[PDB]
RNA sequence: CUCGAUGUCGGCUCGUCGCAUCCUGGGGCUGAAGAAGGUCCCAAGGGUUGGGCUGUUCGCCCAUUAAAGCGGCACGCGAGCUGGGUUCAGAACGUCGUGAGACAGUUCGGUCUCUAUCCGCCACGGGCGCAGGAGGCUUGAGGGGGGCUCUUCCUAGUACGAGAGGACCGGAAGGGACGCACCUCUGGUUUCCCAGCUGUCCCUCCAGGGGCAUAAGCUGGGUAGCCAUGUGCGGAAGGGAUAACCGCUGAAAGCAUCUAAGCGGGAAGCCCGCCCCAAGAUGAGGCCUCCCACGGCGUCAAGCCGGUAAGGACCCGGGAAGACCACCCGGUGGAUGGGCCGGGGGUGUAAGCGCCGCGAGGCGUUGAGCCGACCGGUCCCAAUCGUCCGAGGUCUUGACC
């Protein structure tokens, strides 16, 4: 994927997924990802896989 | 904390200047591998590292006069550029076995 | 606000015994490097200024 | 010297099926110092110096097949301890040393409306009126972090040579890596 | 991870909206409710009087909580929800249908009835 | 006994007994088939949950559960909180009183004090001891820790059973509270490590910084150690002596009787076992590995001196070792600190020049720069040189060379 988007990434051959009601999504990735993503528009997100 | 550095500053400056100064164990037994990590600095010279060294020091004069005057004088070495020597006495109503460092020459 | 405090004179006799696990130490000090004389083992002095280097004055 | 033992490698888990982690274990043969025998009167410990070279610097099974490697010329490979295996440690608690009553040993401390009150850590009490004086029940700031702590249960995994090492099942050695372990399968209940 | 009064919304349907936690089912002590688990809450609020209806006595199910679960996998997983769903003592749901996804564990301790309505088993 | 004064309700915490035992095992009983109850004898190990409303305990109610025990110890605990409350003056009502005041009727609010001496408890050092002087290793008498449990499955839906049901017996698995330990995975830390920021003073103008804005001014984040929300693990077998309780062999009662004598059965329980000390258990224990008879003095001089690095120490340098102390490793024939150096981790591509847009900025060089303890090299630095103290080998008896 990339990390949902988050280009970025964070946690050793492993990783891990969080995620939202409504069969929708989140695989993810680092503190960076996160907290900014769980609040607000995609779109708009830059720094990684998005505004790459 | 703010009290840590601004010593290691005033002391790393001070110091420098003479090149062997007249602080408590401890005291010393730090100014040293600081003050030592700045040389080492004055060592890499150039741009940064001065941009560096000074941030702390803050002034030219010296910041200079370290990085041209005496870094050189240890372009070689391997740290250590300084030898902090314990010392004989205390300071009174303490008793603290204050002590005394230099850079090593 | 003395909640505590002794009851029963303390006994001199104890009352020392108390401050009697107490005891100086003389300075270990040793012999001087080439100062010669009693120095604070492991320093130069106002009798030295050596060890191996002259850091000092007189 | 009835046993085996040696110090802590480190802990981290990795692979398996599900997955699983444990502890790694340095030692090689610690060599052999004579043998448990109480034998025509009291033996138990002599000394016929083949030891290291500094060591002067401070100068049936289990104990049987010992006299195995003991008379070979002193060490001893470590690793009967082979596939799937539950010998016992016994580490060095850590020098964690004087605390309050609070981690020390588990207790409430301190409510709210006054679980600040510039309040705080501090046992609730000691003995009644008419009971008498004290018990030697209640623990006290018992320092910890010395403790000659150790276990059960303990089941190793695998092991492989290359220097001398074990894998472990579980970590929890007690004492830090690069620290004192002993191990043994005392008493196993799993057998 | 649920107890006293957490709140968590449903999935289904059975004609609720949230619920507050009472106890921890299973016996004594226990102090959790994490999914696959089974709750003795009620409802916080329930639509207009499907057919469970506000503040009803009730009993239901863990499948979603930002608690984050341990995967034997060591692998991780979490939602950015708590809730879960009601049940009729033979641990059987009522919602006729489901909503956000969840995770195998359900089958693990027995409900598929959901585990296949879901939208999406994580 | 106490008024030259023992601070009183409930709560909190920390608990400790006890058994008439609530849960838990073992039993005999039943109008007990099963299953589940009832009855009573034996056993306290362990254990006996969240809320609600009430100052309350008590108590009723809510959801659990095996269970949700009765009571001790001033209905334990104020020199440990609580301090709502009854129980200071206010002041209120109501209430009696000509009134004044008043009330186990009520209602608002109403100063619980830093320095433990002793005994006592938990802890860590100092002696002196254990009769050569010596470092290393073990025994444990005797103490202390810990023991609970639900549920799911085959046996089996077979015994029983008209049926709806549901076994001893025998065996898997999971989980609950709990405790020991531990960072790997997870999560909380991260006072400067790294990054973005607005206000300002110095900085030289720009840039590039600097304190302060707590003690970091603010925000994002962040190893290593500590630490849970998280990791392992544990409460078992089994052995012996019993409760109650069940039997055998058989008197006295030529017939019966677990019975005095003889022999066995039988418990979460005692003893043992499993961890945790631990001979300062003055009965100072064992064992191995070192050190040899030095000086001069009136004596059973078991008294004064060089010693033996056997050996230890002190001083230095260091430790998840740590209040101090004691305890551990190192002391330049060293890698012990720091230093540097690679390595990892962490911050998100720097200072500069460059190239696009009036500017703001961007894009590049450049996953840059900067890096606090984490893994490991290298004598740059700093553990130089030096002291002190330390044995000698007590008396009797005998067993062997």
């Amino acid at each position: 994927r990339e990390c949902d988007y988050c280009g970025t990434d964070i946690e050793p051959g492993t990783g891990t997924m969080f995620v939202h009601k409504d069969g929708a999504t989140t695989h993810f990735c680092s503190s960076k990802c996160e907290n900014n993503a769980d609040l607000r528009e995609a779109r708009n997100l830059e720094w990684t896989d998005t505004a790459r | 904390s703010s009290h840590r550095l601004a010593l290691y500053r005033n002391q790393a400056k001070s110091l420098l200047t003479h090149g062997r100064i007249t602080t408590t164990v401890p005291k010393a037994k730090e100014l040293r591998g600081f003050v030592d990590h700045l040389i080492h600095l004055a060592k890499r010279g150039d741009l940064h590292a001065r941009r560096l060294v000074l941030r702390d020091l803050q002034d030219v004069k010296l910041v200079r006069k370290l990085f041209d005057e005496i870094a050189p004088r240890y372009r070689d070495r391997q740290g250590g550029y300084t030898r902090v020597l314990k010392l004989a006495e205390r300071r009174r109503g303490d008793g603290a076995p204050l002590a005394l460092v230099e850079l090593v020459e | 606000a003395k909640h505590p405090v002794p009851k029963k004179k303390t006994s001199k006799s104890k009352r020392d015994m108390r401050r009697s696990h107490h005891a100086l130490t003389a300075p270990n000090l040793t012999e001087c490097p080439q100062c010669h004389g009693k120095k604070l083992s492991h320093h130069i002095c106002p009798n030295c200024g050596y060890y191996d280097g002259r850091q000092v004055l007189a | 010297v009835q046993g085996f033992a040696g110090y802590k490698a480190g802990m981290t888990p990795r692979e398996g099926m599900e997955t699983v982690p444990v502890t790694v274990i340095e030692t090689p043969p610690m060599r052999a110092v004579a043998l448990r025998a109480y034998e025509q009167r009291p033996l138990t410990e002599v000394w016929t110096d083949e030891f290291h070279s500094e060591l002067d610097r401070t100068l049936s099974d289990r104990l049987d097949h010992a006299l195995d490697i003991v008379e070979d010329g002193g060490e001893h490979a470590m690793n009967i301890f082979r596939a799937g295996e539950y010998a016992d440690v016994a580490g060095v608690t850590k020098g964690k040393g004087t605390q309050g009553p609070v981690k020390r040993w588990g207790v409430q401390k301190r409510k709210g409306k006054h679980a600040r009150q510039g309040w705080r850590r501090r046992i609730g009490n000691l003995g009644p009126w008419n009971p008498s004086r004290v018990r030697s029940t209640v623990p006290q700031q018992g320092q910890t972090g010395y403790h000659q702590r150790t276990e059960l249960n303990k089941r190793l995994i695998d092991i492989g040579e290359g220097g001398p090492y074990t894998l472990v099942k579980g970590s929890v050695p007690g004492p830090d890596k690069r620290l004192v372990p002993f191990f043994r399968a005392v008493r196993p209940n799993d057998q | 991870m649920i107890q006293q009064e957490s709140r968590l919304k449903v999935a289904d349907n059975s004609g609720a909206r949230e619920v507050l936690v009472i106890k921890v089912l299973g016996g004594s002590g226990r102090r959790y409710a994490n999914i696959g688990d089974v709750v003795v809450a009620t409802v916080k609020d329930a639509t207009p009087g499907g057919v469970v209806k506000k503040g009803q006595v009730v009993k239901a199910v863990v499948v979603r909580t930002k608690r984050g679960v341990r995967r034997p996998d060591g692998s991780y997983i979490r939602f950015d929800e708590n809730a879960c769903v009601i049940i009729r003592d033979d641990k059987s749901p009522r919602g006729t249908r489901i909503f956000g996804p969840v995770a195998r564990e359900l089958r693990d301790k027995d409900f598929m009835k959901i585990i296949s309505l879901a939208p999406e088993v994580i």
